[PDB]
């Protein structure tokens, strides 16, 4: 969580302790379920957690596709979410076969899943 | 000019400039109803080479009365009604005989050449040619020549159908117009400057050699081929012996004696399309022969090498065929040495970007794989691993007849290479995005594990394997038998192994039922009436007892093609597992199906006809007779 | 076959090759073209085996064969076994007229 | 007409897009072997004809090293790969002079024995 | 004549495009639509032939629509007919609109 | 040191491609027409007149041995936007040109008649194709490869000097 | 041995190398307007490599690559890719014909 | 006339902005069988005599949505009345949506 | 901004204004001062489209005097300082 | 020399016409809205690994 | 300035549009009525668009017409409670499951 701009620009800044509302779901649950708006959160830290940068730089790729001044994630439609999770998704396979060596087409679809979800 | 209020629609000048286009642009763009007017009319099958049929050169008040009527009749025919040409063909077979042949063929076959005819009234007139030819029994030269030029570009037309109705009348013709008659109208053809006349009647001409017998026929080509008058003479004359020996398949052999005067001596040409052509006519009676030949191509076996040991280019492409194909009917001795030769060239033409050479290199691979020579070892170091990346390019998966050939000849290397090894080079392309790749390496699975067995495989290509196919399962688009039958040609051969494998498969089927697409929902039951039988070998009846439900539920589906797969999957579940513990039970069942033999279709009937049977078979005390009396109806 | 009449059977010396019926001719004599009491296999030719023709169902010769074909007891009561090559090869007036009507 | 033949088959069954496309298969690829030419055409001319499709960086054309005539194939790589994908698909069975010529991807290896004929055909291609 | 038909027929088309059971009168149209896709040639010479010689005709059934103030009436042409009547009233506006025959005023006009 | 190498390339045009463009179906043709080429009288048809307020274009072939029998031959210049001048002879040739003469100086494509449109206006011109033995307009020697103005009446010569001229043509502004 | 290895590969590389395309290999890639326009102010006042471009209007295309300086300017195509905008706009229009035409 | 003036190429960047505006929407230039359409002419007067000939109401007789487009969308309706009852979870406490056993109410699909 | 995503300007949020900015002089300031914060802070954002909707919105306001002219005085025009 | 092949007046780039231009007027009889309310139903799919990029990405 | 109004003749031809929708047949199938109202009602405010503002009776036979029809699904079942109806049965799209019937009959009407 830490590695999110808002966040960090509250927790580095703050001289005192101190208790901070946010929405990390920013307005999603609109058109989406607590559950997959849940399910796509995990999957944006998990990215963030493993590759850092290279998952930021998917996120912050075009500009025009601003974060609001209240929100957290940047604002997609919903068909620029369906593929950033294909990315977000993709780093996660990648980096894997990067720190195990395992050529990734090695793997059994369980364990595809499973990398995903831990 | 001033306007009284304004403009809101487009400028006016705009729109005429505009309607004016689509007269510009739309008398080139075959509107709809162009399309399908010219669609209609035969030519579009074909492509610019066998246009060339049009290119071919053709050549009282009483009895006025019948020159009427057989162009009446031959009207009825061609376009009438179906009770009407009925009963005009009853009247040409009996009376064919009084008109005029003259009469007949001079206003029959002129039809046949125009550029108007649709498929369905071309066969037509065929079928009265082949309906005359066959009484009158006398029939002069000039039409000879005439109905090979009309029945003969037949045999080189796109589908077999016609092609065989082609064959059909030149072997009909054959024995009415005599051997004397025929063998005079192809001299002046044979020596023809035109390809595709030359290309028509090598097919015709051999087609009349297997009617009347090859030795017939025989001297006439040792004109043609031995020929010093023209070079296109022996060309076209050593063609003439391919097509007698696909046509008389195996039976070439005995007559490969005298045939061999043709293809030896014309080989030493200068002009490399006439080297090129016997080199092939070699390959063709080397096939067909098999085992026996041998000892007729020894004196041939000598220049081939002289010619691939130096002229590469399409030379080589051409006499390797023809070594390739010898190789399988060589002694042990020999047939060892002359590989080793040839799997230098190949090792050396793998990276060749030609199509012809590819359709050589497959052969002998193929027909190396039975020498004793290569050993399995140097296959997998070598020749194995710069075959899979070569050949299996999605660009081969896309075209049919490069297709069939890369499959067979993966199958046949499975027999030197292990079950294991090619397997696991397959996995690529089944996980493949593109579609139609997925494909083959699936018919290259359900083939090889059909020959060797699974028993192969180490554990783990056996999870791997199973990974690969669900996938390459529930990516399909297409409906097709090969996955299907792939996915059951696996499981029977492992089947107890099959058990931990089965859990997450069956959650996927309970998964797909509840799709939307209704082809996934047939997918998803064809896919359980073949598990069924794993299934009850790895001895779960709580798991099929479950499938059997959820088959029930479902059984009022409104999609014929889906409703009746599921009911097939239903009958082998019940005729594996026993009845008295079937879940549903069955006296719950048999009154649900009553009302779904009203279903129409077939899908349907079928599948039921065949549930219900059953139930008459192993269960019939259960449904009150009144019930088996309301089926009975 | 019995009630087509164009069609032209082999009737040559058989071989040892069995011949084989599709799913769709499956379970029928060749010669009375009868769905009961089958007694002897056939047997083919070799000049009705060699390549892709050998695979072909005995009857209709166009669809792939899979089971063998046996002769109905009363064929072999009369003989009709041993006569030659059952094995039909023309594709015959019926078939072809149903193709070109539909296309 | 063999590769023409794929392509209908291919886009029948809407593979649109390289990914699923057999032309993926090379993507490192760019010259382009040109097949069945007439024996008249130069090098200029069949810098003619390939620019519609792209920016060609270099050309060969092979011509027996004696009397110095085509051959009748040529390879020709464009400055952005894309063009091959583009040349290959749409210009393939085209006639020029009553013979259609066929294009497909290559891998060009160069020969030594043409070296001054790299330079010779760069500075034109160089001009620009 | 071919564009002039592809509109016609869509015109027709377009009613049983929507319609779910379908009565006799219905189904003989729907054959006779699909056999002009079929044959237009010959569909355009059974039309212009009709174009010459045929002065008699079938009857027209009436019905009325009720609009609960108005009731309005309905013919109802016989399907060989109406292709006729189709083509020739496409043809008819094409060639008028494109000879300036009616002035601007006139107006349930096709720009507005 | 005698030559780089025996080979080289060319980078000049094939007759080829350029012919597939233009035929007379035996050889390619010089001269594509300009944007503006456009026929007299749908340019007429843009300016709506029926014939009697038109402008009207012949070409007449005076034999420059004797006129007095009056036109030899009367080319209608209102059908087509270009005119091609060549060789036909009579006494074996092949005819490629709109506009033929029996003389054995003038080339296969010699000077060609093209009407256009600038700003509104129908403007026939001329030029030399550089055939090999020049043209002249006025009786004055004309330069090759620019279209000159034509203006009503002027004559046509198919070769640079006197010497060889048998032939007159004449271009008409038709009026009244 | 090692050094031959050595060779062998730089070969290798540079045979790949010249092989590859040059805009992929520099690569990196593959409103404003309205306002410029939109504007009183501005009253008052080709190829990614910098080879020669073309001039005139070319065909459309599936990349949009433009052709080079050196094109004469016919149409030369089997007619495919025009087909392929046939299938692409199909297949783009039978998404929306899909849902539109439903019912119920 | 500027892309005809300096024969440029007309980028849809441009014009993409306007695409859905314009009473005949410009968007009807660029259908596909606008070649085909060219040539129907007299088609508001064959709408509004379609109310004799045909018994069915097509409430739309003022528009053919071929040439002119659709001229409405009420696409944003959708979602704002979605919002005024209380968004999608509110309004799926009033369903069996839970009794399904379905996650995620996302990809319903009702059989049509 | 209700207004300006409504794709073409309409009477509708005009005359709610006009009807609103008559009830009491705090709904005077309101606009007022959000016809300063608009053409300072937040012209910035929007597209030439947005600018054609609140030309119009504007205008209505003005020229009916509900606004009225003198808040236009923030209005200069430099090569310098202009966006 | 060589004639150009005419191209009809201003061109026009790709994307007018492979965007389906009018295709909502193919429309039901009675169907208010021409987009589903949920891309996961028009998606056609979610996410479907490619083993060959990440291949080659991965090496 | 053009002031607007709907014809008293065309807001009879809704109303009884209506009227016929009703009785129509296939009537009573829940969401075919509401399907039947949608379409009609889109044609009426998509033709007359502005001029429905300043007419009265368009408006009260608005009002009267949506109750009718809610009345014809209430009396389909069996109730007239407000408290087994709430407003999304009636007004949530046919994506979630209601009859997505468009409501512009709520308003206030001026009086
Ligand atoms: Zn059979
Ligand atoms: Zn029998
Ligand atoms: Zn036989």
């Amino acid at each position: 969580a830490m590695s999110i701009d808002k966040l960090s620009d509250v927790v580095m800044k703050a001289t005192e302790p101190q208790m901070v509302l946010f929405n990390i779901y920013d307005d999603w649950l609109d058109r989406i379920s607590s559950y997959t708006a849940f399910s796509r959160l995990t999957l944006l830290l998990r990215a963030l957690k493993t590759n850092e940068e290279s998952a930021k730089m998917i996120l912050l790729s075009d500009p025009t596709i601003t974060i609001k001044s209240y929100h957290l994630w940047p604002s997609f439609t919903d068909e620029q979410w369906i593929t950033i999770e294909s990315q977000m998704r993709d780093l996660i396979l990648t980096e894997y076969g990067r720190k195990y060596n395992v050529n990734i087409s090695a793997l059994t679809q369980t364990e595809i899943k499973d990398i995903i979800l831990g | 000019s001033h306007q009284l209020g304004g403009q809101y629609s487009i400028p006016q000048d705009l729109r005429e400039n505009l309607q004016k286009e689509a007269a510009r642009i739309g008398e080139n763009e075959k509107d709809v109803l162009q399309e399908k007017m010219e669609t209609r009319t035969v030519q579009n099958r074909e492509d610019s080479y066998h246009k060339r049929r049009f290119d071919m050169k053709f050549e009282l008040n009483k009895d006025e009365k019948k020159e009427r009527t057989l162009s009446m009749l031959l009207l009825k025919i061609k376009n009438g009604n179906t009770a009407s040409r009925r009963t005009s063909m009853r009247i040409l077979t009996d009376k064919a005989v009084t008109f005029g042949p003259e009469m007949i063929f001079n206003r029959l076959l002129p039809i046949l050449l125009d550029r108007s005819l649709e498929d369905q009234e071309r066969h037509l007139m065929i079928k009265t040619i082949d309906r005359v030819l066959y009484q009158l029994g006398d029939l002069t030269k000039p039409y000879v020549h005439k109905i090979l030029v009309v029945a003969a570009p037949l045999l080189i037309d796109e589908d077999p159908m016609v092609r065989s109705t082609g064959q059909e009348i030149i072997t009909n013709l054959s024995t009415v117009a005599g051997l004397k008659t025929i063998l005079t109208v192809m001299r002046p053809d044979i020596e023809n400057e035109d390809e595709y006349v030359r290309n028509v009647t090598s097919r015709a001409a051999a087609v009349v050699a297997k009617a009347l017998g090859v030795n017939q026929l025989l001297p006439f080509i040792n004109a043609a081929c031995h020929s010093r008058k023209s070079w296109k003479a022996r060309h076209t004359g050593i063609k003439i012996v391919q097509q007698i020996g696909i046509l008389l398949g195996i039976g070439v052999l005995n007559h490969l004696t005298g045939l061999m005067s043709c293809i030896k001596d014309c080989l030493m040409d200068d002009h490399v399309p006439v080297r090129i052509v016997t080199a092939h006519t070699l390959s063709t009676l080397a096939e067909n022969s098999y085992p026996y030949g041998i000892e007729v191509f020894n004196v041939v076996l000598e220049p081939l090498w002289k010619g691939i040991r130096s002229h590469r280019g399409k030379v080589l492409s051409s006499f390797l065929k023809a070594v390739g194909s010898m190789i399988p009917l060589m002694d042990p001795e020999y047939a060892g040495y002359y590989t080793t030769e040839a799997m230098r060239i190949i090792r050396r033409e793998f990276d060749s970007p030609d199509d012809e050479m590819k359709k050589t290199i497959l052969l002998v691979l193929q027909k190396c794989s039975a020498v004793e020579s290569i050993t399995p070892k140097f296959l997998r170091e070598e020749i194995a691993p710069e075959f899979f990346q070569k050949f299996w390019v999605r660009r081969v998966a896309l075209d049919r007849p490069l297709n069939k050939v890369v499959t067979y000849t993966t199958v046949t290397l499975a027999k030197k290479l292990g079950c294991s090894y090619t397997i696991d080079k397959l996995l690529t392309p089944l996980r493949d995005e593109a579609e139609p790749f997925r494909t083959m390496a699936v018919h290259a699975v359900t083939r090889t594990v059909n020959l060797l067995g699974t028993a192969d495989l180490d554990e783990r290509l056996e999870t791997r394997l199973i990974d690969a196919l669900l996938i390459a399962f529930q990516e399909q688009t297409n409906s097709d038998s090969i996955i299907f039958k792939g996915f059951g040609a696996v499981t029977v051969s492992l089947d107890i192994r099959m058990k931990p494998f089965l859990a997450p498969i069956v959650s996927t089927i309970l998964n797909h039922l509840k799709h939307k697409t209704p082809l996934v929902r047939q997918h998803a039951a064809d896919l359980c009436a073949i598990l069924i039988p794993v299934i009850k070998n790895c001895h779960e009846f709580e798991m099929l007892n479950k499938l059997n439900i959820i088959l029930y539920e479902s059984l009022g589906e409104v999609y014929p093609e889906v409703l009746g797969s599921i009911i097939n999957a239903m009958y082998c579940i019940t005729s594996v597992m026993d009845l008295d513990k079937l879940q549903p039970p069955i006296n719950q069942i048999l009154p649900t199906l009553t009302p779904i033999l009203r279903n129409k279709h077939r899908k349907v009937e079928v599948n039921t006809i065949k549930f219900v049977g059953l139930i008459g078979k192993l269960a019939p005390t259960y449904a009150p007779p009144k019930e088996w009396m309301r089926i009975c109806f | 076959s019995r009630h087509q009449f164009d069609l032209i059977m082999c009737l040559k010396q058989p071989g040892v090759q069995t011949g084989l019926l599709c799913e769709k001719c499956d379970g029928k004599c060749p010669i009375c073209d009868s769905y009961v009491r089958p007694k002897r296999k056939v047997r083919v030719c070799e000049n009705c085996s060699f390549g892709k023709q050998a695979k072909n169902c005995i009857i209709c010769n166009l669809n792939v064969g899979v089971n063998d074909a046996f002769y109905c007891w009363e064929c072999c009561r009369l003989g009709k076994d041993k006569d030659g090559c059952p094995r039909i090869l023309n594709l015959g007036s019926n078939r072809l007229d149903r193709h070109f009507e539909k296309k | 007409n063999k590769i023409q033949q794929i392509n209908d088959k291919e886009l029948q069954s809407g593979i649109l897009s390289p990914h699923q496309s057999w032309h993926n298969e090379y993507k490192d690829n760019a010259y382009i072997y040109i097949g069945n030419l007439n024996r008249e055409l130069t090098e200029g001319d069949i810098l003619t004809v390939f620019s519609e499709y792209g920016v060609p960086v270099d050309v060969i054309l092979s011509r027996d090293e004696n009397t110095g005539e085509s051959q009748g194939f040529a390879y020709l790589k464009y400055e952005d790969q894309r063009s091959t994908i583009l040349a290959v698909d749409n210009l393939n069975g085209f006639k020029i002079g009553g013979r259609a010529l066929k294009i497909d991807h290559t891998f060009y290896r160069p020969k030594r024995s043409l070296q001054k004929y790299y330079e010779a055909v760069k500075e034109e291609l160089d001009r620009d | 004549d071919t564009k002039i038909l592809v509109l016609a027929l869509e015109d027709l088309k377009d009613v049983y495009a929507s319609k779910v059971r379908l009565n006799a009168s219905e189904r003989e149209e729907l054959a006779l639509i699909e056999e002009a896709y079929d044959n237009p040639h010959d569909t355009l010479n059974r039309i212009k032939k009709y174009l010459l010689t045929q002065r008699v005709f079938k009857p027209v059934d009436i019905t009325m629509m009720e609009n609960y103030q108005n009731i309005s009436p309905v013919y109802s042409v016989d399907p060989l007919e109406k292709i006729t009547d189709a083509y020739l009233d496409q043809y008819l506006w094409y060639e008028a609109d494109q000879r300036k025959l009616f002035p601007n005023w006139i107006k349930p006009s096709d720009s507005e | 040191k005698s030559q780089y190498i025996d080979i080289m390339p060319d980078f000049s045009p094939s007759g080829l491609l350029e012919l597939e463009s233009n035929n007379k179906e035996g050889i390619a043709l010089k001269h594509v027409e300009p944007q503006d080429a456009i026929s007299p009288d749908n340019y007429m048809d843009m300016l709506g007149l029926e014939a009697r307020d038109r402008t009207m274009y012949e070409l007449v072939i005076y034999r420059k041995n004797d006129k007095d029998k009056g036109p030899w031959k009367r080319y209608d210049l209102n059908g087509r936007s270009c005119y091609l001048v060549g060789r036909e002879l009579g006494h074996t040739e092949i005819v490629v040109a709109d506009i033929g003469i029996p003389e054995e100086t003038s080339s296969k494509q010699h000077c060609v008649i093209q009407f256009r449109n600038v700003r509104g206006i129908l403007k026939c011109y001329v030029m030399d194709l550089d055939s090999s033995n020049g043209t002249c307009l006025n009786n004055v020697v004309i330069p090759g490869a620019r279209y000159i103005e034509l203006r009503s009446g002027d004559v046509l010569t198919l070769s640079e000097f006197e010497e060889d001229n048998d032939y007159e043509l004449i271009f008409m502004n038709v009026h009244h | 041995s090692k050094y031959e290895d050595e060779k062998a590969a730089e070969r290798e590389q540079y045979l790949k190398n010249l092989n590859m395309g040059d805009v992929q290999k520099l690569g990196i890639n593959v409103t404003a307007s309205s306002l410029t326009i939109e504007d009183p102010a501005i009253t008052f006042t080709t190829s990614l490599l910098g080879r020669k471009l073309y001039d005139k209007p070319a065909p459309e295309n599936r990349f949009a690559i433009m052709p080079g300086s050196r094109w004469d300017g016919v149409h030369r195509s089997n007619g495919f890719e025009e087909k392929w905008f046939a299938k692409q706009n199909e297949i783009n229009e039978k998404k929306v014909q899909s849902y539109t035409l439903q019912e119920d | 006339q500027e892309a005809i003036q300096q024969n440029r190429r007309l980028a849809f960047e441009e014009l993409e902005g306007s695409w859905d505006r314009g009473i005949p929407r410009i968007s009807t230039l660029f259908q596909r069988d606008r070649h085909t359409l060219a040539y129907d002419r007299g088609h508001r007067i064959r709408r509004e005599f379609k109310q004799y000939s045909l018994e069915r109401n097509s409430p739309f007789w003022w528009t053919n949505s071929h040439h002119d487009g659709k001229l409405w969308n009420l696409n944003a309706y959708r979602t704002d009345v979605i919002q005024a009852l209380g968004g999608i979870e509110t309004i799926l406490e009033h369903t069996l949506f839970k009794g399904t056993g379905f996650n995620s109410w996302e990809g319903l699909f009702w059989e049509k | 901004k209700s207004s300006l995503q409504e794709s073409t300007f309409s009477k509708f949020y005009s005359i709610l204004s006009e009807r609103m900015i008559t009830f009491h002089r705090s709904w005077q300031t309101a606009y007022n001062e959000t016809f300063e914060q608009n053409y300072t802070q937040d012209i910035e954002d929007y597209e030439t489209d947005q600018l054609r909707i609140l030309g119009k919105f504007w205008g209505h306001l003005i020229s009916y005097e509900f606004l009225p002219m003198d808040c236009l005085k923030i209005i200069k025009l430099t090569e310098e300082e202009s966006c | 020399a060589a004639k150009r092949s005419e191209q009809p007046d201003l061109q026009y780039d790709s994307r007018f016409f492979t965007r389906g231009a009018n295709a909502s007027a193919k429309r039901h009889e009675d169907q208010v809205y021409d987009n589903p309310l949920f891309v996961q139903q028009d998606i056609e799919s979610i996410y479907k690994t490619n083993y060959e990029k990440l291949d080659e990405a991965v090496n | 300035k053009a002031y607007l109004k709907v014809s008293e003749e065309e807001i009879k031809k809704f109303d009884s549009r209506i009227r016929g929708i009703l009785m129509a047949s296939g009537s009573t199938t829940f969401t075919k009525v509401a399907a039947k109202w949608n379409t009609s009602l889109i044609s009426l405010f998509t033709y007359f668009r502005e001029a429905i503002v300043a007419t009265e009776p368009l408006l009260d036979i608005l009002v009267k017409g949506e109750t009718r029809i809610q009345n014809r699904v209430k009396l389909g079942l069996n109730s007239k409670m407000p408290t087994r109806f709430p407003p999304a049965v009636f007004y949530t799209p046919k994506e979630l499951g209601g009859l997505g019937m468009i409501s512009a009959s709520h308003i206030l009407i001026p009086a």
